[PDB]
């Protein structure tokens, strides 16, 4: 149910030895480039057929409106 | 030897044993052995 056999070596320090904010705002310039190089297609996918179709609606609209005025 | 008595127990005790840092080795089948927040916590009663 629960068992796998193993073999390791772990190493583990003590909580009140080291600094527990600080890693938060360490590199982000480096940590946002790697979020938008690797999800640019999840969100062109997601957005893309949004912006496309209030386009289409906005422009319909617009000219149904301007041939009803006499 | 015969001059530490209850009172000078619980004053040593809680100079090296209360609320302090430990370590630990181990060796063998140990899957089922507890972590060291386990152990750090213990180091005090949260009931007195």
């Amino acid at each position: 149910k629960g068992f796998v056999p193993m073999k390791a070596v772990t190493y583990g320090l003590s909580p009140f030895q080291q600094k527990i904010m600080p890693g938060l705002w360490k590199d982000l310039p480096t940590k946002i480039h790697h979020k938008v190089s690797e999800n640019w297609i999840s969100a062109t996918l997601l957005l893309g057929p949004l912006v496309g179709v209030y386009s289409y609606v906005q422009n319909y609209q617009e000219k149904e409106k301007l041939s009803h005025r006499y | 030897i015969d001059a530490v008595d209850a009172s000078t127990i619980k004053r040593v005790a809680n100079r090296f044993i209360y609320d302090k840092d430990i370590a630990i080795a181990a060796m063998g089948p140990i899957q089922r052995l507890p972590d060291y927040n386990w152990f750090r916590r213990r180091t005090y009663w949260n009931r007195y």
